[PDB]
DNA sequence: GAGCGTACGGCCGTACGCTT
DNA sequence: GAGCGTACGGCCGTACGCT
């Protein structure tokens, strides 16, 4: 028997749990919920890089349900083509090819019918993931591998933004130009006591993937201050003359997570219950080539600028981004600020390079033992081959080129592996010149790990060669 | 669609409320016809401490539950109208599986609360594993939680009517301030 | 704009329908037994390495990489037919090992994709042994991107084991399952006899064998079906009637026919008593479980005759149903009616030629070994002149041509000497190159005997189908009276 | 199911007749509103050569396509009624694609043969290929079969009357024998 | 408000041949 | 007389937090 308080104390609590922290948050690191990289761990293991083709999408889901997500294929695809969107991802992670939707809420079509393979950005987000960077755990079932979190190399949490419902909170973090995100980390990598409103120098404020402007600094100052505020967007609409002292309002920007037919909808319910009048006709002329462009027709009479004012407040032509930036830190959700937001990914670049350099570093000592009982090896090649041969096993063969030659168990399997091409000249020359770099390069590797600033100029130096790679320009304009 | 059983005697009959619409139709071909009906659950079903009557009443799955206990709900709910003696929620192993059980023991609570003090909800019990309910056959679900031999079923049990009612309150209420500061308090 | 004349346009595109469902969906090939769609499910499984000895992997994945790699076509066609390929009610031999609900007799259907699990049975191996020593063709897939077998070797024969039952355009086909151990003698006794009679090969293949067991009334409609390739077989159900004391009487059916849907048999006796179309019956259960298989029972009221009833049964429900053969198979690519010998003969061809060419890809790989192990014994007869002659080089290539010209060694002799490891050079691994290269020898010997003479290649072909009879032959199920 | 055009001028207006809902989605977001009417065929169309006339009638595939078209069958057809000037087949450009377009063309010279003397019937050219309809891009499909600056239709032509009567009762009457016969004379 | 976004499948059309 | 077995999808409920 189970007390119906305990039972219900107990159950809710675990699902809460799990939903905060594996389904509806995103990590602050590497700014993603769990089935986000899943998706494009398994893009991938399955190696669909960019400069492969096409991948089917339902091939690419049912790898990704089975192998890491135990759950319905809809919540997995539905997710895949919204990184796939160009008007939902400030910087797409996923690219695909069919019919993934449109602003007009028109769904993607179904798995068999639309392909997909990851975008160069998303490299990015995986890149140094197999050099010791960032902790695996198993997954659901111990049969295969995953990851917790990417190396992200790109704040993606801020670029790409967040919107999530969990349990006993909620998350909204708009998107930024990541031009703008870098230089404020590089900024913050300068000056760990840099303040909020100085960071804003950089970040202006979010930048939308679908463009549209931005009513006023107010908001967010206080959004990136207390991690919570109400940010204005407004349509991109200009009203233009025409003959016989006509009008015309043309909108060709439209706000973020805005349904732009069921804005129209809006519209013309409006105009079919007589609550806004001086309008004639209603065209949606959203082409390829002119992008998003709604026109409105004007009744002479009627004062257009009227009409496009009381639009902005009576129809979703004008919106709020109501920012409530919470993210896992540590595992556990926060609210946190603008500030906290580049803190901590900071700390995860240094922690994914340091770790990367201290890879590199045991990649290279390992190697350059065995480069040295090569060297011996070349040395007293003569000898060398003489001892492998009164050897009757490759036990006795080790034993002996380990006595005699001063060896590791290391360095004479080496020998013992060591194909007779590289006694020719130029793979003989090839052994030397390697170890050479590879003792300058371990020089670099130790400097690196020796001093904090030549390490951290290492995160900003290649934090820079994204930006000047991806770094776009900003599509939102902020009015004062 | 409810699967009902052919005997109409509720003492010896019993009703199992399973997740999905996958394990509802395995559960029919494993059940023992005679004596246990079967009532899938579509997904995740209304929260009732969130909604008025007016939705509650008029809600589908809601209804489907009434209508097979046969039994009214609130003040006119009549224990001796009951068509079964057993309601066994059966839903997944896991945690979605534990939402649609509070979520159902929810309901229970504020419209048929004398079912629980009459002892007849239980929960079922399958085991603990990655495998959904779905997942598995008719044979394997009808073994492990569905005859009498060799089922684990847990009688729900109410000790304190104030205790319960401010629980609920909390966990299935308006106000999400105070399930947040549940979860802080409670959650490591 | 271009015009199309209506009636050329009729006929050109209904041939490439027609033609297309007729060749590549319909109907199963006379050499593997399986239609396109089919062999995908299987390869897909065995480019997966869904073997049975890992465990199950889920239908969803399966769809997928068989979607996406070898068959544009949607997924619930793919998915129902590796569902089929899992029925023990179904196949007679299951090529698929299923988790979870894939169905019933009842005709209620497996639960969806994501819900289930698979993998190959132990005699999937069977069909798929030695695909890869160049005993069957590649193709290129729908798009280009990957290879796809064109038949499978089917190291057992398939096509009259597990049968087939595909509707075509302008043709159908069905063909019945057959016991394995029975159909195995078959082949044996017509490889010993090419002028064998099919009257003959109706000692060792008594008629088909349903997945379903149940009866066959009399063997008049096999040698018709088996002769001419078409007939008529009568299939009943097990039906004994028990009595239960001195006055009651109970009719129960524990074996049904094939391919006859449970639920809608005993509805349909419902239905009879109901209209009173039948008299006698009490009540009407369906008590089947796992462990009991299929029971049917049938109350009869005293005063009432079971053995009329059942008979009338017979008459007026599918509890007594015909299965009515049409052994069509495609044949060199195309449709064809055979009859149990063309079965036969066109299987232990396609075997002969599997066999061949293994035995020929195991003797080019061996011929090549032993190349390479020559050159190597070579080198070890004269290793300091050898190390000398490499170390004297500067690159890689000089030493390739101061190798071959100096020891009288092939490039290829000359690339394994420079691909050879130090730890060749033990005194135990020069005793190991020496036995290889002997063994080698005495093993291209006996292929080279194999290729020359027919009846040896004929009595290892022989000898492989035994093994096959042995550890997969099984007691026939279905009774067959006279 | 049809998602018609903003224009009431026949002569201007066509009609396309697309295979499959995910291809209907895109044509219906890529086309032309003004003049191009998209409407689907979720599969296989009935064979109506096949068919008593009260099987036809009552089919919801041939029943949406004689309103959309609203001219009426039989030796009730008036070509002035007209509602497109152009019914365009758009179908896959594989095997399927083809019987779809065989059985979509019986119908209409069983029933609305006038439509065709008149050149008013039309078959689509999509791109060449493994994809299908349902596997582009709303704009790619624009471009590549509805266009009329770019895009190239097939105009159906009947030039003898009494030769295609038999190759319709042939290829999709009853009678199967006939048909074997042709295939195996031609199969290729 | 409502609807943002991760979660928890059934029903029922057609061609086609042979045979009931 | 009805059905066998490979082929050609979209409709719709709920929980959860926030303006
Ligand atoms: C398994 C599904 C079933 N299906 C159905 C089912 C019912 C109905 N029905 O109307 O009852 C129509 C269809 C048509 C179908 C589809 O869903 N979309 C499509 O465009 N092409 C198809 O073949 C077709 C689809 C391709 O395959
Ligand atoms: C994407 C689908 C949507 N879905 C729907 C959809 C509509 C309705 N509906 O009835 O409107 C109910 C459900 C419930 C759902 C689910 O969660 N559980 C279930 O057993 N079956 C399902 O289909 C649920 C399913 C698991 O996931
Ligand atoms: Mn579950
Ligand atoms: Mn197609
Ligand atoms: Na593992
Ligand atoms: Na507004
Ligand atoms: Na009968």
């Amino acid at each position: 028997e189970r007390n119906i308080t305990s039972e219900m104390r107990e159950s809710f609590l675990d699902y809460a749990m799990s939903v905060i922290v594996a389904r509806a948050l995103p990590d602050v690191r590497d700014g993603l919920k769990p089935v986000h990289r899943r998706i494009l761990y398994g893009l991938n293991e399955q190696g669909m890089t960019p400069d492969k083709s096409y991948k089917k999408s339902a091939r690419i889901v049912g790898d990704v349900m089975g192998k890491y997500h135990p759950h319905g294929d809809s919540s997995i695809y539905e997710a895949m083509v919204r990184m796939a969107q160009d008007f939902s991802y400030r910087y797409p992670l996923v690219d695909g090819q069919g019919n993934f939707g449109s602003m007009d809420g028109d769904g993607a079509a179904a798995m068999r019918y639309t392909e997909a393979r990851m975008t160069k950005i998303t490299l990015e987000l995986l890149r140094d993931i197999n050099k010791d960077t960032i902790d695996f755990i198993d997954n659901y079932d111990g049969n295969e591998r995953e990851p917790s979190v990417l190396p992200a190399r790109f704040p993606n949490l801020l670029a790409n933004g967040a919107s999530g419902i969990a349990v006993g909170m909620a998350t909204n973090i708009p998107p930024h130009n990541l031009t703008e995100l870098i230089n404020g980390v590089l900024s913050l990598s300068k000056n760990p006591d840099i303040s909020i409103a100085e960071l804003m120098e950089d970040i202006e404020g979010p930048d939308f993937p679908t463009a549209g402007l931005i009513l006023g600094k107010s908001g967010i100052r206080r959004a990136y201050e207390t991690g919570r505020g109400s940010i204005q967007m407004r349509s991109r609409a200009v009203i233009e003359e025409r003959g016989g002292g006509r009008q015309r309002i043309v909108v060709t920007e439209i706000p973020f997570q805005v349904n732009k037919a069921r804005m129209i909808e809006k519209i013309a319910e409006l105009v079919r219950d007589k609550k806004i009048d001086g309008i004639t006709d209603l065209r949606d002329e959203t082409s390829l080539r002119t992008g998003v462009r709604v026109v409105i027709d004007v009744r002479k009479d009627a004062n257009a600028s009227v009409i496009l004012n009381n639009l902005y407040k009576q129809t979703p032509l004008q919106t709020s981004f109501g920012v409530n930036m919470i993210a896992l830190v540590n595992g556990r959700p926060k609210l946190i600020n603008l500030k906290e937001a580049l803190v901590h990914y900071l700390e995860h670049q240094k922690t994914v390079v340091r770790r990367r350099t201290q890879y590199n570093l045991r990649k290279a000592k390992d190697r350059a033992h065995i480069l040295e009982g090569l060297r011996i090896a070349l040395d007293h090649i003569d000898e060398i081959i003489s001892t492998i041969r009164e050897s009757d096993t490759d036990k006795v063969a080790m034993e002996s080129l380990q006595q005699r030659f001063k060896l590791s168990e290391k360095q004479a399997q080496a020998i013992l592996d060591m194909r007779l091409r590289r006694l020719t000249g130029l793979e003989r020359d090839k052994i030397e010149a390697e170890y050479n770099e590879l003792l300058n390069y371990i020089s670099e590797l130790e400097t690196i790990l020796a001093d904090e600033e030549v390490l951290l100029q290492l995160v900003r130096d290649e934090l820079t060669e994204i930006r000047d790679r991806f770094g776009d320009d900003r599509r939102t304009e902020i009015q004062l | 669609k409810l699967a009902d059983c052919s005997s109409k005697s509720p003492e010896e009959c019993e009703i199992f409320l399973v997740e999905g619409d996958s394990a509802g139709g395995s559960t029919k071909s494993g059940r023992d016809s005679r004596t246990q009906a079967i009532l899938p659950l579509r997904g995740k079903i209304l929260n009732v401490e969130k909604a008025r009557l007016d939705r509650i009443l008029n809600n589908n799955e809601i209804r489907q539950m009434i209508t097979a206990f046969g039994t009214g709900i609130g003040g006119d709910f009549d224990l001796a109208k009951a068509r079964y003696h057993k309601i066994v929620i059966m839903t997944d192993a896991d945690v979605d599986g534990a939402h649609i059980r509070t979520l159902l023991l929810t309901f229970f609570y504020r419209f048929m609360r004398p079912l629980i003090e009459a002892g007849y909800v239980y929960i079922a019990q399958p085991p603990t594993g990655y495998k959904g309910l779905g997942e598995m056959n008719a044979d394997q679900l009808w073994e492990t939680t569905m005859n009498p031999e060799h089922r684990a079923l847990l009688q729900v049990k109410l000790e304190d009517a104030i205790e319960a009612d401010q629980t609920f309150e909390m966990l299935m209420g308006d106000v999400v301030e105070n399930r947040r500061q549940f979860i802080e308090d409670n959650a490591v």
